[PDB]
């Protein structure tokens, strides 16, 4: 959890405003960023949102490999799981 | 002769198959108009045309069929009356910047 | 100068810049004038109508003479 | 470095302001028209009447095709052609002599006034010159060994110079089948030399232009090179015959005149140009130098760089090359 | 003037294939279906108080913003009571319209111009070969879309011996002034 | 289909495929004229243009450098689409920025200020 | 009957729409919207010569005069206001008659000099006399003549020509902010300008000349350059400023002959800078086109892009990829910046940022970073505070925005930072983030203003980038946001004023550095188009390769110069601090063989061992969708509703430095307004 940074090199989420599919991702990024941003500042973890675009979370890690995960139908016990297996797979 | 507009597409597809009759029967008159004997292939020359109208599939409106058939049976008229490893992308990089 | 050298290469005939600060200001004794090119106005240029409470001379914008007041 | 400022075609920059020495040949129509379609600047630098680049006018945009008259024995005269040239290309060279040219001062004497030229001038980029299959030092054609003694004189002087050797060039213009075709019609027959037994390598004209474009064109790879250029395949001078025959749709006949008596019946011109102070007619066919040449095989020798490296494959001497024969039928 | 024969024809037509009609100094005008055109000048050429038997032209007009883009013209006379009438439809690239060249003879070359310059092709013409343009051409000029100094041009290629054609690379473009005046309308 | 229309007019295949832009152009800034506002244009990019070397003459070679910009003039956005859509090139509607009329008076001109 | 030029009413309520009739058909119109307007919306146009839509009412011309029913005399359309159940009527004889007679007034003392006038085919008296007046003229007397007037290396002035319309004293009075020009004199010779030698100095000033009817005001470097019906017009952005106002270029053949303002009312209504209306000259000065190389002797050999490639391709793999940077220009399109980042970092590298952009950014919140307010916002503020900002001297059009606001009503702004001048009565706070922290604290006048006033506006300067506390700086505001109710869910007040183009797109795409040694520990570095760098800073044993369009600062010590195309040449995606996305568009040929920044990063790449998987711009978009899908919905602004408040600080003190003034010149800040000769003049004369 606080071991984001030794691997991932980039994490971004994206979502819509006021999509009721995005609706669960809102609360996840607001306190896991703030909890994240808490532990491991180097690490840049972009927040987008746009108009209409699928609720989604990227990761980068070293030669620009990136890994994408949708996060639609997913509550934020599984968001956090995945964001977890994300930097576990890095 | 012009002929009105196919109202079927069982029509569209016999006037089709008139217009490739009369390419291949004006095809050896071509032989004497432009005499490319070594390198024709009078086959591969119906194999071209062939894969021309097989490549003209995604139309199916009857009235394009049939505008389609009669400025092919111009273009034809006209050649009867003798009228003529970088990767694709670095190509064109190295020719101009408009590509 | 850079223009003239621009439209014209000769440089041996005298510039029509030169020959029309050769020509000397013509002084009037009014405080407007009636600039209109030559002596027949419908051979000449649109007329064309000068302020002469500056000092200096002021440059016609069209056949450009250089009218200036008398007192 | 050449810059390019336009699609292609003609009414376009290309950056190219090439000099073409004896564009006004058989080849300097060929080269001049590639040139102006790739949108470059053509001075033709002209010897005589001021009709000769008449045609070469009509190839490129306008101010593109510029003709310039000069004194090739004139060396401030060939200074002020070459003034404002970017590269230069030679093409000059006769196959006959005459009481003021011989085979040395119109090949090996003028190259080498070209080469200096060429160097003195430091703006010239590319310097392509232009000789035969068969040119060698021991070749034993007096033009041919000009032509090899100038291509070392070239090579020497200016290191940066490429130096094409194409074989004998068929075409509308060309000196072999033109006169050939034309004999057979006047005579009904053409003289086979030797039998005809030896064999040459006949190359088309408009495949040399491509090959000296892309030799211009090339990014610094042929610099100092020399490439030899010839047919798809080797023909006899009796297949040569044979093939003009069959395009002409003649019987073929041929008589196969011994080397000696050929020679014996080409040797008088020579001294009788020496002698009189009158010119004599052009040997189109009885033509010693060309005897010379035909006394040995002009091929390739394999080893230098040919049309597979240059990147341009030749056209084979059937249907496309041979077509403006058909207007000697009947 | 001589609006007679034109209100003649409005009174004694049939009302099914009139779609508008307009009653202009500049031109009494008709408008209708192309199914119904050639049934209308039969009528007119025929009718003995409407004697239109001399067509003076066919033109063509584009439109591209309307759904037909293409507009058929027809300027027709009559001698016997000395008055022009004019019948014009709507017709787009694909579909074809009726020919008139078995009333009017006249009409063949009018219908191969209109064929040349728009594309507008015709079901009963004895033939509709191009008349103006040069042989192989492709595009149709007078459209609005194409461009004013064509796609191809002609120049004499000398290893060839034949005048070829290459895609157009002119010099001095062709500079469109936008004097407009933003007052106008 | 979106592009029959352009397959069978004779328009050369190369330049039936290239990006195009659909705009209304804006008024001029330099005088408040609005009898030119309300058009629809489509804008060939063709900027190939160079300088003749004889003359200095302003060169190009895309045939639709002006066409679209003299000749091509549409009712309205939708009938632009349908023409880019018949025709068969990619298009691109640019969103056209209108003015927004808000109430002035003059007497709004003379306002009171408050006290010192 | 849609209204004249398609625009849109707005209503302040649907109650309030009064039912007037204009030549008959009625329309629905607001209560004290006037007569000009209410003819307007029932779509035919009046003729004008005083009346601008931005600017003030003045009966000065008489000209807009229609016909209302029971009314002896005709009445000004721009001054009337509308009245229930008017009857309004433009094409009566009563109007024309006067229309005519007004015209032959304008007519009887404008000089007959059109044809060197500089407003041929685009003079509203020309038109409009065209449209309105006489086609004759009855006067044949003495005309009058005014000597003309030196306002800058910008206006020309030819005063003959002014018709007296005042529309340029009250610009300069109520947008530009500086009260020089001015109507002086009485009678029928009256002259304009400024009594003593004053040369008129404004970010705005260059808007006057735009305004001018006649040709009395014009563009001196645009003087007898060409005339409008040659020139074609291209709708384009700028790149000078972070504003992203509209702009329409004028070109004449392969070169941009100028540059005028065009209708955005969300960004800039009709107005322009004098950076951006004027960097059209630095286009064609020390621009670059060819590929070069420094040889071992210093000097710059022209090669081929296959050769410029190979060599750049050959030193990238010789050094180690820890040890690369990736620096992205002032002016820079979101397409070239993802494929810079995306060509970095498969070489092994992270270590792109864009220009202007600190150390330690909190980039993940792009209401953390953009102006969430709005433009419109702006001017439904009511207090402001300014911190770490200069709006005179970056963003010239938010500064007159703010100009606006304060003048439709009174706003108690407040500044912080630098001294500096104003033109809407500021309050210099302070010069210190000390001064915030108070601030924030709330033992502060100004903290009792912005809590007791509605609609409050935070707005701080992205030069708090380069700060090393700027972390400290963003919480301090968060806090006063927090304490005085800035952020609303209605209302939104924070904002950060970017001053740099391509800032907002890479802030976006996350280029932001990750040490404070990245540019003077690389042995690599790849400046594209950066000339404000601090060169300095780079090892002299490091291979710089420069991609730009013009030559600055950043040539001289590059290895390996590209040549690319401004951004009047290319198709490119930009973000402006209001945070709308627009793209550019090709007005003008490429110079030389350069390629566009986005085509030779892909190439480079390709020429490297590894490949770009995009091959068009398409894909180039695509793949900006994917990392940040804000950049591909073109002229739409895209709110973000996730709070800054949430980005934790990591300093718990600022910096005792005060605030710097991170625009000194506003005249050479860009490489193209650097290179530009005229904007050179302008800071040489008007500083
Ligand atoms: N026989 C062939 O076709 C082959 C020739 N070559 C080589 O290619 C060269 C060029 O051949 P090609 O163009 O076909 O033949 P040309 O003889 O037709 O071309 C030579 C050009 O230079 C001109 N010229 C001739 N003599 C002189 C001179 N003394 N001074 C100045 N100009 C002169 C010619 O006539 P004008 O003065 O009227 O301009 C002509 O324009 C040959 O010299 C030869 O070395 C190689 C293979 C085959
Ligand atoms: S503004 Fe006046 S001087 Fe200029 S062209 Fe128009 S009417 Fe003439
Ligand atoms: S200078 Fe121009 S804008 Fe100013 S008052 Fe005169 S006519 Fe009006
Ligand atoms: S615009 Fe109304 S009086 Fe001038
Ligand atoms: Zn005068």
């Amino acid at each position: 959890r606080g071991q984001l940074s030794k691997n991932i090199k980039e994490l971004r989420f994206l979502m819509c405003q006021s999509s009721s599919a995005s609706a669960s991702a809102r609360a996840f990024v607001e306190k896991n960023y703030k909890e994240l941003k808490t532990l491991n500042p180097k690490l840049p973890i972009l927040i987008r949102e746009c108009s209409g675009v699928e609720p989604q979370l990227w990761a980068r890690y070293d030669l620009g490999v990136e890994k994408a995960i949708k996060l639609e139908g997913l509550s934020e016990a599984q968001i956090s799981k995945a964001l977890e297996d994300l930097a576990k797979a890095g | 002769k012009v002929l009105p507009n196919s109202a079927s597409v069982e029509e569209a597809r016999q006037r089709v198959f008139d217009f490739f009759r009369a390419t291949c029967r004006s095809l050896p008159s071509v032989m004497e108009i432009y005499n490319l004997y070594d390198v024709t292939s009078v086959a591969q020359l119906r194999s071209t045309v062939a894969s021309e109208i097989r490549k003209n599939i995604g139309v199916s409106d009857p009235k394009v069929i049939d505008m389609l058939l009669f400025k092919g049976m111009e273009e034809l008229m006209n050649v009867v009356n003798h009228s003529k490893a970088i990767s694709p992308f670095l190509k064109n990089f190295y020719s101009s910047n408009y590509f | 100068s850079n223009h003239t050298a621009k439209w014209m290469q000769d440089t041996s005939k005298k510039s029509p810049m030169e020959l029309i600060n050769e020509v000397p200001p013509i002084k009037v004794e009014g405080r407007i004038v009636a600039c209109e090119g030559d002596t027949n106005p419908a051979l000449g240029h649109p007329i064309e109508f000068i302020c002469l409470d500056l000092p200096e001379p002021a440059v016609c914008k069209y056949c450009g003479l250089r009218y200036v007041q008398d007192h | 470095h050449l810059v390019r400022k336009g699609t292609g075609g003609r009414s376009s920059v290309s950056g190219i302001i090439a000099t073409v020495f004896g564009a006004t040949g058989f080849l300097g129509r060929y080269v001049v028209q590639q040139l102006a379609k790739m949108g470059s600047q053509v001075l033709v630098p002209f010897r005589g009447s001021e009709d000769c680049p008449r045609h070469l006018k009509l190839m490129g945009d306008l101010g593109q095709i510029v003709p310039m008259k000069y004194n090739p024995r004139d060396e401030s005269s060939v200074k002020a052609v070459m003034a404002k040239a970017n590269v230069v290309i030679n093409l000059i060279g006769r196959d006959y002599e005459t009481r003021n040219y011989s085979f040395e001062e119109v090949h090996y004497h003028m190259a080498e006034n070209l080469a200096k030229i060429s160097r003195e001038h430091g703006g010239i980029l590319r310097f392509i010159q232009v000789s035969c299959l068969g040119a060698s030092p021991s070749s034993p054609s007096r033009m041919l060994r000009a032509k090899a003694a100038a291509e070392e004189v070239v090579l020497r002087e200016l290191p940066e110079a490429t130096i094409l050797k194409p074989a004998v060039m068929i075409g509308t213009e060309d000196r072999i089948l033109n006169p050939w075709a034309h004999f057979a019609k006047k005579y009904g027959f053409i003289p086979l030399f030797g039998n005809g037994s030896t064999k040459i390598q006949p190359v088309y004209v408009v495949d040399v232009a491509a090959a000296l474009t892309t030799v211009l064109k090339d990014d610094g790879t042929s610099m100092g090179k020399t490439y030899e250029l010839g047919g798809p395949e080797i023909f006899t001078v009796h297949d040569l015959a044979e093939l003009m025959y069959e395009t002409i749709r003649e019987w073929p006949r041929y008589v196969k005149v011994p080397f000696p008596i050929a020679k014996a019946l080409a040797t008088p011109r020579e001294i009788l140009l020496n002698k009189v102070p009158f010119p004599l007619p052009t040997p189109e066919i009885l033509n010693l130098d060309k005897i010379q040449a035909l006394t040995t095989d002009t091929i390739v020798s394999e080893n230098a760089l040919t049309f597979n490296d240059l990147g341009i494959i030749p056209h084979k001497l059937k249907g496309y090359p041979v077509e403006f024969l058909i207007s000697y039928r009947k | 003037d001589n609006q007679f024969i034109f209100k003649y024809s409005w009174e004694t037509l049939p009302k099914k294939w009139v779609k508008k009609m307009e009653r202009s100094e500049h031109g009494n005008r008709f408008d209708t279906k192309t199914d119904y055109l050639f049934q209308l000048l039969c009528f007119l050429k025929l009718h003995t108080y409407t004697r239109v038997q001399v067509l003076i032209d066919i033109c063509g007009v584009d439109y591209p913003s309307r759904k037909r883009r293409f507009e058929v013209v027809y300027n027709l006379l009559s001698t016997r009571y000395n008055s022009r009438i004019r019948v014009q439809t709507s017709a787009d690239e694909v579909t074809r319209i009726s020919s008139v060249v078995s009333l009017f003879p006249s009409a063949g070359w009018w219908e191969r111009e209109v064929w040349d310059m728009f594309g507008v092709s015709f079901i009963n013409h004895p033939d509709l070969r191009r008349i103006l343009t040069d042989y192989g051409f492709e595009g149709h000029p007078l459209r609005k879309d194409f461009p004013l100094s064509g796609y191809v041009e002609v120049r004499y290629d000398d290893p060839e011996k034949r005048v070829v054609s290459e895609p157009i690379e002119m010099t001095q473009e062709f500079r469109y002034f936008d004097f407009a005046s933003p007052w106008e309308q | 289909k979106p592009g029959e229309i352009g397959m069978v007019s004779g328009i050369p295949q190369e330049h039936l495929r290239r990006r195009v832009v659909i705009y209304s152009p804006a008024r001029t800034a330099s005088q408040q004229g609005s009898g030119k506002v309300g058009r629809w244009k489509i804008n060939f990019l063709s900027t190939q243009k160079w300088e003749n070397p004889l003359m200095g003459w302003t060169s190009t070679g895309d045939p639709y450098a002006h066409v679209g910009d003299s000749a091509l003039t549409f009712d309205s956005a939708e009938a632009a689409k349908a023409f880019a859509e018949k025709h068969g090139w990619e298009y691109s509607v640019k969103k056209r920025h209108t003015p927004l009329l808000k109430v002035k008076s003059y007497a709004d001109n003379f306002k009171w200020k408050g006290f010192p | 009957r849609s209204p004249l030029a398609g625009a849109r009413v707005h209503f302040a309520n649907p109650d309030d729409a009064i039912e007037v009739f204009v030549d008959g058909y009625p329309v629905k119109i607001p209560k004290g919207m006037t007569v000009l307007q209410a003819c307007e919306v029932a779509g035919v146009d009046i003729p004008r010569f005083c009346y601008h839509s931005r600017l003030s009412i003045a009966g000065n011309c008489r000209m807009c005069l229609v016909e209302v029913e029971k009314s002896p005399k005709p009445v000004a359309s721009c001054a009337m206001p509308a009245l229930p159940g008017m009857k309004i009527k433009t094409d009566t004889p009563v109007a024309k008659k006067a229309r005519e007679g007004v015209m032959e007034f304008l007519l009887m003392n404008h000089p007959l000099d059109c044809p060197i006038c500089d407003q041929g085919g685009e003079c509203d008296l020309q038109d409009q006399s065209m449209a309105f007046g006489s086609d004759r003229g009855r006067f044949t007397e003495v005309k009058r003549s005014v000597v003309d007037k030196n306002l800058g290396p910008l206006v020309k002035t030819v005063m003959t020509r002014c018709i007296q319309c005042t529309r340029c004293v009250r610009f300069a009075t109520e947008v530009a902010g500086v009260q020089d020009l001015g109507m002086l004199g009485r009678g029928s010779g009256e002259e304009i300008g400024t009594y003593v030698e004053k040369l008129l100095t404004s970010e705005l000033s260059g808007n006057v000349i735009d305004i001018c009817p006649v040709g009395a005001l014009t563009s001196k470097p645009f003087a007898f350059k060409a005339r409008n019906w040659e020139l074609k017009g291209t709708e384009t952005i700028d790149v000078t400023d972070a504003v992203g106002s509209n702009i329409r270029i004028d070109s004449r053949g392969p070169e941009v002959m100028r540059i005028v303002p065009r209708l955005n009312e969300d960004i800039n209504e009709e107005w322009i800078s004098d950076k951006t209306r004027f960097c059209y000259d630095g286009l064609k000065r020390q621009r670059l086109n060819d590929p070069m190389i420094r040889g071992p002797d210093g000097r710059f050999k022209a090669v081929n892009w296959r050769d410029a490639l190979s060599v750049i391709a050959d030193i990238a793999h010789q050094v180690k990829p820890e040890e690369i940077v990736g620096v992205a220009g002032k002016l820079s399109d979101a397409e070239s910046m993802i494929a810079l980042k995306d060509f970095l970092n498969r070489m092994g590298s992270n270590d792109v940022w864009g220009e202007g952009i600190g150390v330690n950014t909190n980039a993940d919140f792009r209401s953390g970073y953009i102006m969430n307010t709005s433009i419109a916002g702006l001017e439904k503020a009511d207090v402001f505070l300014l911190v770490g900002t200069q709006p005179r001297v970056e963003a010239a059009m938010v500064n007159a925005r703010i100009r606006k606001t304060v003048r439709s009503n009174q706003a108690k702004v407040g500044y912080i930072g630098p001294a500096t001048d104003f033109n809407y009565d500021h309050k210099h706070l302070g010069t210190d983030p000390q001064t915030l922290v108070e601030i924030a604290e709330g033992r502060h006048p100004f903290f009792k203003t912005l809590s007791d006033a509605k609609n409050p506006v935070i707005i701080v300067g992205a030069g708090v980038f380069e700060r090393k506390d700027q972390d400290a700086i963003f919480a301090a505001v968060e806090t006063i946001a927090q304490k005085a109710n800035v952020v609303r869910p209605d209302w939104n007040g924070l904002n950060v004023l970017l001053l740099h183009a391509a800032q907002a797109a890479a802030l976006d795409l996350g280029l932001v550095p990750q040490s404070e040694k990245s540019l003077e520990s690389a042995k690599f570095v790849y400046l594209m188009g950066a000339d404000d760098v601090n060169l300095d800073k780079i090892p002299d044993d490091a291979f710089v390769v420069y991609q730009g369009h013009h030559g600055d600062k950043s040539v001289y010590r590059a290895n390996v110069i590209l040549p690319t195309a401004a951004f009047s040449e290319k198709e490119g995606t930009y973000q402006n601090t209001e945070g709308c996305t627009q793209q550019t568009l090709p007005a003008v040929p490429t110079v030389g063989d350069s390629r566009d920044d986005w085509k030779i990063i892909r190439a480079l790449s390709e020429v490297a061992g590894v490949r770009l998987p995009y091959d068009t711009i398409g894909a180039v978009r695509a793949r900006i969708r994917n990392v940040a899908p804000n950049l591909v919905n073109v002229d739409e602004r895209e709110p973000a509703t996730l709070p800054s408040s949430l980005r934790p600080s990591f300093t718990q003190k600022v910096d005792t430095t005060p605030f710097g003034t991170v625009i000194e010149n506003f005249y050479m800040t860009d490489a193209i307004t650097r290179a530009s000769k005229i904007m050179a003049q302008c800071s040489a004369t008007l500083l």
